[PDB]
């Protein structure tokens, strides 16, 4: 239940001292560290096209978050504040207050992207597939306020990215 | 069902719109302030009132696990459709 | 001393004749769980949350109307007491909607709570939920009824300490509902209280609807000045505002109660 | 894999070994992206009786640290446990 | 009130010690404005080490000193070796801050701050 | 040329972790141990479920307890490869770095598909894991492991008969096993110094007791050894990964408890107490019997410990962390003395350091 | 048999061990006859010496030796018996027998508070 | 001896690091906390706290969010004892004020008063 | 597609030189994919 | 209560039980109260004085030869008048086992630093001393290690604030970053999340 690296002896008969000598004044494992530098020259590289091709990713992924709705144009959340009581980073900031027609919604729906820790808990905590965190990783900006979402700019992301989300959520929700 | 101040600043689904002498309308100067023109209140109230037989009728948002957890609404109002408190899909009971 | 002696778990208490099971688990620091049984209120006995085993006494007695008799042993703890409390619980949690996210009542739920601490984690309710009418009893007292679970905390607050009288119980067996009977507005000065007793969200408050969430409120304690009475109150406010107006209990001023203008 | 039987044959002797046999690219032998929908298993608590928690409470069995000793005859000297018994030297390969 | 002492065992050993560290920053003082290359001048900083020993100077517990002498020499130490920046020595000379409002008027006239 | 004196000054990524964690629940403070050995994620989720579980007087299910030793071993693939990639790339070696990093891309894509995330995976949690693993997943798995072998030997080819990688690592950072027990040493650390030591054989953990492999043991104490050790430990994980595919039981993931762990998103919605279970468990958290305990694991950098403090409540009171960097880093001091200044950058190689949980 | 090598870093293989054992085990005893014969330290590390030093006298082998003082190597058997002496040298200064120096405050390891 | 005769009060508000803004200014309140009446559990009202008077929360100018400048807005301390709590605010230097815990009175609770014969106790309905 | 290179390779997008205004001859972007073709360009399906 | 439940390992619990025990009987002028966890963990809580006699001998008795310290660790809790709780894990790699080893101080009383026991105490203590203030009286080298270098405060008190009291930004004016009270645009939202009801009736304090 253990190995011994490095506890060899070397044999000290006159093959095995020449063949050390040999490899000392002949350059023997360098040759080989060359030939292996050599052998990665004709392969063919591991590069992909970025952007023209894309990394692998599954429906796992968790990239820029999203408010969603129902097949209605209702949208799912419903104003309860389980995805900032379990936001690890407190990302997320919700005041909320019956609308016009006495529905449970929303006001507020903040989530600061840039405390956000992109952990998924906010999706898992929520009991209607309201917050998801899309596919979406290229969305880097040129100023920091610009990645301080507020409402607007999830709904907006939900509208954006549904066709895509709802075939990942179609694609995982039996594993959740 | 975006409207529009007399400043020409939209108005979001919440009601929100700054002021005439509000500083802070100085952020969307050269830039845009960005709504969203699909309102959830027009919306929902574009579905039709769905006509069930039943005294009670169940409601979890179409899709099973995928929509919100199962309720059951009432039906005995006949002045008043039965709402769901999740969704807000509304129900009426035929007789 | 007329004191007879008693055991809450083996240990020995000096309790007053005509004390209750429930107050002398109480005098050793357990609280035994409850719905419809509230020290300030007359004693109901429906709900069965607190049936505690008296030891060699095959049957769980109702820990909030059941006299101590001398020399009992109360097993708070005991394995059919927790079996009667896993079975209580499935039976009020059996016709209980999914509503505890959009539920005010929610994070401060008594029902939640000791569904967590006392009931088991998982259904075995495969039937069709009932669903109850709402009411409509004024602008104060939000009331979704499918949440009640017939505590008579209601009926028991506006008859005695409301002194009102006009809330009961309709119906019955399941069928049974809580209510006015009619569309009568309840209207008391102290109107506001039953959204406080109501263990569940089948009273909530209709000004607090929907806004906030009771983790995330500051709870400060303060003083009522819209009388002369000088009510103890918990001014709980999330981030910079002020969220609602909860009573302190003060045995001396405002027992646990205020009016509807403080609230 | 598109490389010509040369360059291959190159590749491998320069490497000194199959590098054809084991290739660090990916190609069709990997799992498909889109899945069939799976039908998860339950866990041994999804039981309509004899499925009391109590008889289940993990929680609730843990008890406070009991007290060997506190300040409030020719009895054996201890260890904490049996000494580590001398692991063996590996059968599949010990580098002897 | 019988308590194990940290280096000193009444208050005279303690104001020594005070009096050697205080001896210690004077001689180190012009070494922190050369190579720091501070832009204060060598009494500055003097007034500044007798602000922060006259900020003190209203203990009595032993303890409580010989703590304080060892965490000047742990600030000494970080000095004489340059493990501060300039920064953390010129965060001392609080130059950024504003100055605050100091009378009853000019607090009540800011904000809610006593 | 020589050393006399080598003091560290750490704290440059000081964030306060483990004062973070005791303004959080227990599944929020547990993100946070994804970001302590950053390459090491997944054995650092493991170590504190181990921890919670051991506190909360439950255990995970079977297949939760493989997922976390296949996965476990997955991270000690990927912790070894960036050990000893960056410690040749350090020295001087900069091909083998990106040789092994396409493999360990690949590891980080079975990250992402078993949880969304190519590194920070939240996954292995108290209870289990978050999500059973999609169909296919072990196949890859065994796709990777296959070929995986051939990797590692062209990396040996490249470095370990090398005269030029031996010059700058045989007689280089030799620590005796008194002063590596007495230092607070642990891993590798150990066991280069010909310390018969590793915890998952002698205080073993989920199911290391019954996977089958081997513990690489040096002689000479030195950066060598400890190389010839992490590379010996990727054989001997391969080997595990193994053993880890054919054995994998059916069954849930997560503890049937759901006072512990949340229910499904299936019954959430369906079912009463399962709604509430699902409400209080992600705004309250689960209540953690009062105590504290010492869970330690070997992770790949070492002996990785979560001294956790409970005090009944729903969020940690105290959680020190041990790290194997920090004792390693403490010890830096006397492995470099009479040594150059190019050979601390092999021993600060050697000691696998990586200061996220140096600093905490 | 000449052992080659213990394995563990640093430690020097021992020429003879049994006679090493002896004189440590022998010293140990020594040392510990200074300490009163109620502390429980004296009765238990003369118990265990005189097991060890019985095992050593009673054992020529060194490999069997190993295996029944069931301690490692032989070389760390023989650094455990100089630790101990050191220890009950330190022991003796300390007089670690004697009642304890102070009771702790009240609520000192009361957990949770 | 080893032990030194110390008869000064215990005072360490020069090593806590606290900005004298902090230590001389701020308000320490030690207290039981009030039972929330949305519940009737009360194992939240075992324990003294100690909280400090809140300072202004003022609104972002940027998204609305609570802005503070006060670091002990968020510190809540617990306590065994009032004792204990009293003792941590002296030697902190902190300016406190206590409120007495508020246990409830003890009731005496009857069934059989809900069905009397000849007083005012009688329920109207059960 | 071409099934015949590498997992990473076999599935690529050329960019349009015109997409909302903006002229995206040289300025491709990765963002430029409509989402209905992100699942499958990003493989996370087989099914375009 | 197969499944679910973590089996008791009642073989360690008896083993950790006597050797608790004989820790407890051959140092009785130092240790204070000696407890098994339900998790099968030794705890011997200790007087500050025997520092170095419960490590020396823990680290070089025969029957128990703790050679490696694992950790060090101090716990503030602030309703204790001796308020840092000084823990030292230790392992032993002769018999397989773990001992921890508890002890107190409050602010000013020192504990007698444990390098010339285990010279991997020499950062922990120091970091103990960095985040609580705890000194160690005869140590090498005891100075800050994880907190900048003009820190003022003990982070991981209790009554030390989560942003603490500065925070720094760069000052184009002076050229330099620069250390300021602590501002934030948004306030760490405090969540009172403890539940009304007991949890664990097993662990319930006895009221007064
Ligand atoms: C040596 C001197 C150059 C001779 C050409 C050469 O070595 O071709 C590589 C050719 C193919 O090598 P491979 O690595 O197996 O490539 C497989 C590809 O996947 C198969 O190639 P492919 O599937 O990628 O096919 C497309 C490829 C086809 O590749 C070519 O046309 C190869 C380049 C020819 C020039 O064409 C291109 O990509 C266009 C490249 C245009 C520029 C090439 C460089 C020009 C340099 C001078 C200006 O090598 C051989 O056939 C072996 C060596 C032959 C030596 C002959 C004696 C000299
Ligand atoms: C560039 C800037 C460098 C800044 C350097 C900052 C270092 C700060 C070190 C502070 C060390 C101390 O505070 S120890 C002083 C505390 N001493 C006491 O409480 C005892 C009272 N001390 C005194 O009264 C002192 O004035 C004397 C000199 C000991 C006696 O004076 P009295 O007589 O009249
Ligand atoms: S992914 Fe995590 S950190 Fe980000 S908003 Fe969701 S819960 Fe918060
Ligand atoms: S958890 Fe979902 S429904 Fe609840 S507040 Fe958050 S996004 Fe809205
Ligand atoms: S009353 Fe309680 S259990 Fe019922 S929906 Fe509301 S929070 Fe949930
Ligand atoms: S509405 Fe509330 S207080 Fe009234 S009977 Fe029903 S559960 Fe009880
Ligand atoms: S509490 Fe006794 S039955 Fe309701
Ligand atoms: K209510
Ligand atoms: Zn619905």
């Amino acid at each position: 239940t253990y190995k011994y690296v490095n506890l060899r002896e070397p044999s000290m008969d006159m093959k095995s001292v020449t063949d050390r000598a040999a490899q000392t004044l002949l350059w023997t494992e360098l040759i080989r560290g060359l030939g292996m530098t050599l052998s990665y020259l004709f392969r063919e590289p591991a590069t992909i096209n970025y952007p023209f091709e894309k990394g692998p990713l599954s429906p796992r992924f968790r990239g820029e978050h999203a408010l969603r709705r129902y097949p209605s144009g209702e949208e799912r959340c419903i104003a309860c504040k389980l995805c900032e009581a379990v936001c690890p980073a407190q990302a997320i900031t919700i005041e909320a207050e019956p609308r016009a027609d006495g529905s449970r919604r929303t006001t507020r729906y903040d989530i600061d992207m840039t405390k956000c820790i992109y952990c998924g808990f906010c999706q898992e905590a929520c009991p209607v597939d309201a917050i998801v965190e899309g596919p979406n990783f290229e969305f880097s900006t040129e100023t920091h306020e610009e990645l301080l979402y507020n409402k607007e700019k999830l709904l907006n992301n939900g509208d954006k990215w549904e066709a895509e989300i709802a075939a990942n959520i179609q694609a995982d929700y039996l594993y959740r | 069902g975006v409207r529009t101040s007399p400043t020409g600043e939209k108005v979001t689904h919440t009601g929100q719109v700054y002021d005439d002498e509000d500083y802070r309308r100085v952020r969307f100067v050269g830039r845009q302030k960005e709504v969203n023109e699909n309102f959830a209140i027009d919306l929902i109230a574009e579905q039709p009132v769905s006509q069930v037989g039943s005294r009670v009728i169940s409601c979890d948002g179409g899709g099973g696990a995928l929509g919100h957890p199962r309720v059951y609404i009432n039906l005995d109002k006949e002045t008043k459709t039965g709402t769901c408190g999740y969704c807000g899909l509304q129900f009426r009971q035929q007789h | 001393s007329n004191l007879i002696e008693v055991f809450v778990d083996g240990q020995s208490v000096m309790v007053e004749p005509g004390t209750t099971v429930l107050q002398a688990c109480e005098k050793v620091g357990m609280q035994i769980p409850r719905f419809c049984y509230h020290e300030r209120l007359s004693v109901a006995g429906n709900c069965r949350m607190c049936l505690v085993e008296i030891e060699k006494a095959p049957k769980v007695v109702a820990a909030c109307a059941m006299p101590v008799m001398k020399g009992w042993n109360i097993l708070t703890n005991s394995e059919k007491t927790k079996k009667a409390r896993e079975g209580v619980m499935e039976f009020l949690l059996a016709n209980h909607p999914l509503d505890c996210p959009i539920c005010d009542q929610g994070g401060e739920c008594d029902l939640q709570d000791q569904s967590m601490m006392f009931g088991s984690d998982r259904s075995r309710f495969l039937e069709g939920k009932r669903a109850v009418e709402d009411k409509n009893i004024g602008p104060l007292v939000k009331t979704i009824m499918t949440r009640c679970i017939q505590c008579t905390r209601c009926i028991r607050f506006a008859s005695e300490i409301a002194g009102v009288d006009d809330l009961g119980t309709t119906g019955r067996g399941n069928d049974m509902q809580v209510g006015t009977y009619i569309e009568k507005m309840f209207m008391s000065e102290l109107s506001g209280n039953i959204i406080d007793i109501c263990p569940v969200g089948a009273l909530t408050s209709k000004p607090y609807a929907f806004t906030a969430r009771p983790w995330e409120t500051r709870k400060t304690e303060s003083i009522d000045v819209m009388d002369a009475v000088g009510s103890n109150i918990v001014v709980s406010t999330r981030t910079g505002e002020v969220m609602r107006i909860l009573p302190r209990m003060h045995e001396d001023i405002n027992e646990e109660w205020i009016s509807d203008k403080t609230r | 894999a598109s490389a010509t039987r040369l360059i291959q044959g190159l590749r491998n002797w320069a490497s000194g070994r199959d590098l054809q046999a084991k290739l660090q690219l990916r190609y069709q032998e990997i799992s498909k992206r889109t899945q069939p929908p799976p039908k998860l298993p339950v866990g041994p608590s999804h039981r309509l009786s004899n499925n009391y928690y109590c008889a289940r409470d993990g929680r609730r069995e843990a008890m406070p640290p009991s007290i060997v000793m506190s300040s409030q005859s020719e009895k054996k000297a201890v260890s904490p446990a049996p000494p580590i018994k001398r692991w063996e030297l590996s059968q599949d390969e010990p580098y002897l | 009130t019988s308590v194990k002492p940290i280096f000193s065992r009444d208050m005279n050993e303690a104001k020594r010690r005070v009096r050697e560290l205080y001896r210690a920053w004077y001689r180190e003082v012009p070494n922190t404005v050369h190579l720091f290359q501070l832009d204060i001048s060598v009494k500055q900083g003097r007034d500044k080490v007798r602000e922060m020993f006259k900020k003190n100077a209203h203990v009595t517990d032993p303890r409580v000193v010989d703590l304080l002498v060892i965490k000047g020499k742990m600030e000494l130490e970080e000095t004489i070796n340059v493990w501060k920046q300039r920064t953390h020595v010129m965060r001392f000379f609080h130059e950024t801050e504003a100055p605050r409002p100091k009378d009853f008027l000019s607090k009540f006239y800011v904000g809610h701050d006593p | 040329e020589m050393v006399r004196k080598c003091d560290p000054h750490i704290g440059l990524l000081h964030r306060g972790t483990e004062k973070l964690i005791e303004y959080k629940t227990y599944l929020q403070a547990l993100p946070y141990f994804d970001r302590l050995d950053y390459v090491s994620m997944m054995c650092n989720e493991q170590a504190y479920s181990l921890a919670v579980e051991k506190l909360l007087n439950i255990q995970p299910p079977p297949r939760a307890q493989w997922i976390r030793v296949l996965f476990g071993e997955i991270t000690r693939l990927l912790n070894h490869i960036m050990a000893v990639t960056t410690h040749a790339l350090d020295i001087g070696a900069m091909t083998p770095f990106f040789w092994m990093f396409e493999e360990r891309e690949k590891m980080f894509e079975f990250y992402e598909r078993v949880s969304g995330a190519r590194m920070h995976a939240a996954y292995v949690r108290p209870g289990g894991v978050h999500q059973d693993l999609p169909l296919g997943l072990m196949d890859d798995i065994y796709e990777f492991s296959k070929n995986f072998s051939l990797r590692i030997d062209e990396l040996e080819e490249m470095l370990t008969n090398n005269r030029i990688w031996r010059n700058r690592t045989v007689d280089i950072g030799v620590v005796t096993a008194e002063d590596a027990l007495n230092y607070g040493f642990s891993g590798v650390m150990l066991r280069g110094s010909g310390i018969q030591w590793d915890l998952r054989k002698t205080q073993p953990y989920d199911v290391y007791d019954q996977v089958e492999f081997d513990v690489p043991i040096g002689s000479r104490g030195d950066c060598y050894d400890r190389y010839l050790c992490r590379v010996e430990e990727m054989r001997q994980s391969i080997r595990i990964i193994s053993q880890c595919l054919n054995k994998m039981p059916p069954g849930e993931i997560k503890v049937d408890d759901a006072k512990v762990s949340p229910p499904k998103r299936a019954e959430m919605k369906t079912s009463m107490e399962s709604l509430i279970h699902h409400f209080k468990l992600y705004t309250e958290g689960y209540q953690v019997p009062p105590g504290a305990t010492y869970t330690a694991i070997e992770a790949p950098k070492g002996e990785f410990g979560v001294y956790l403090v409970s005090d009944g409540s729903s969020r940690p009171y105290r959680c020190k962390i041990k790290a194997p960097g920090f004792a390693h880093l403490a010890g830096l001091d006397k492995m470099s003395k009479g040594h150059m200044l190019a050979d601390v950058v092999a021993i600060i190689g050697t000691q696998d350091i990586v200061f996220g949980e140096v600093d905490r | 048999l000449l052992k080659k090598t213990t394995g563990l870093v640093g430690l020097a293989v021992c020429e003879t061990p049994h006679e090493r054992l002896k004189i440590l085990y022998t010293k140990i005893l020594d040392v510990l006859g200074h300490i009163p014969k109620n502390a429980a330290y004296r009765k238990y590390t003369e118990q265990i010496t005189n097991e060890k030093l019985s095992i050593v006298k009673a054992e020529p082998d060194v490999k069997k030796l190993e295996e029944q003082l069931q301690g490692g190597q032989i070389e760390e058997v023989i650094l455990q018996a100089e630790n101990e002496l050191s220890l009950a040298r330190k022991m003796i200064q300390w007089k670690p027998w004697e009642p304890l120096v102070e009771e702790p405050p009240a609520s000192q390891w009361k957990w949770p508070i | 001896t080893q032990l030194i005769t110390v008869d000064e009060k215990l005072d360490i508000t020069t090593l806590t690091g606290v900005p004298e803004e902090h230590i001389k200014t701020r308000k320490a309140r030690i207290f039981v906390p009030a039972r929330n009446n949305m519940q009737s559990g009360v194992n939240n009202t075992k324990k003294w706290k100690m909280e400090f008077d809140t300072r202004e929360r003022w609104e972002n100018p940027l998204m609305g969010w609570a802005s503070t400048a006060d670091p002990l807005s968020n510190l809540v301390l617990t306590f065994s004892t009032k004792e204990d709590a009293i003792a941590f605010a002296e030697k902190n230097g902190w300016s406190y004020d206590v409120e007495e815990r508020k246990v409830p009175k003890p009731k005496s609770k009857s069934y059989g008063a809900n069905f009397s014969w000849n007083k005012r106790t009688r329920v109207s309905t059960k | 597609e071409d099934n015949k290179q590498f997992f990473g390779r076999h599935r690529w997008v050329i960019y349009t030189t015109e997409m909302n205004g903006k002229n995206t001859f040289w300025d491709v972007d990765g963002s430029m994919v409509p989402p209905e073709w992100h699942r499958w360009l990003h493989c996370m399906t087989d099914d375009p | 209560t197969r499944p679910t439940v973590r089996p008791r390992n009642d073989v360690a619990h008896k083993q950790l039980s006597a050797f608790g025990e004989y820790v407890a009987e051959i140092l009785p002028k130092y240790v204070q109260q000696v407890q098994v966890s339900c998790f099968s963990e030794l705890e011997i809580c200790i007087h500050p004085d025997g520092v170095i006699p419960v490590l020396t001998f823990l680290r070089d008795h025969s029957n128990a030869q703790f050679k490696s310290l694992a950790d060090l660790t101090a716990v503030d809790i602030p309703t204790r008048q001796n308020r840092f709780e000084i823990v030292y894990n230790l392992l032993s790699l002769r018999f397989n086992s773990r001992i921890r080893v508890k002890t107190y101080t409050d602010e000013l009383t020192p504990v007698e630093s444990s390098v010339s026991v285990y010279k991997a105490a020499n950062w922990y203590e120091r970091e103990i001393w960095d985040m609580f203030g705890v000194f160690f009286a005869n140590h090498p080298d005891l100075r800050r290690i994880l907190t900048d270098y003009g820190f003022e405060g003990h982070p991981f008190r209790k009554d030390f604030p989560l942003s603490g009291y500065v925070e720094l930004r760069y000052d184009d004016e002076v050229k330099r970053v620069v250390a300021e009270p602590v501002e934030l645009a948004q306030e760490f939202r405090k969540f009172d999340l403890n539940s009304p009801w007991e949890a664990f009736p097993a662990y319930r304090q006895p009221p007064e």
